[PDB]
């Protein structure tokens, strides 16, 4: 099953520092390159870093 | 039968801030599962008993 489609580009924050990625934000020009995972099996936390 | 979700008064729609809403919006539909993971629940108390 499908989790998540990660996006092209990546969003822009002027002054937040979390960025709940719901499906109406606006994107900035600069590509966005994933290179891994790390899953947290005690607290149950995904990570995706890149 | 009451119906409770979680809303922020900043990020949420032009109904829910007025009383007029039946159904939640996004913002608020992904606040309440999101504060429901990390083990959340409401309960109601009444006063006199």
């Amino acid at each position: 099953n499908i989790l998540y489609k990660i996006p092209e580009f990546i969003p822009e924050a002027k002054e937040l520092d979390f960025l709940v990625l719901l499906d109406t934000v606006t994107y900035t020009n600069t590509p966005m390159t994933p290179k891994g995972l790390f899953f947290n099996t005690l607290n149950n936390m995904l990570y995706i870093w890149g | 039968i009451v119906t409770i979700w979680v809303y922020d008064p900043e990020s949420a729609s032009t109904e829910e801030l007025i009383w007029t809403a039946k159904k939640p919006s996004l913002s608020s539909r992904v606040l309440t599962k999101q504060m429901n993971t990390l083990g959340q629940r409401p309960f109601i108390f009444t006063v006199e008993k």
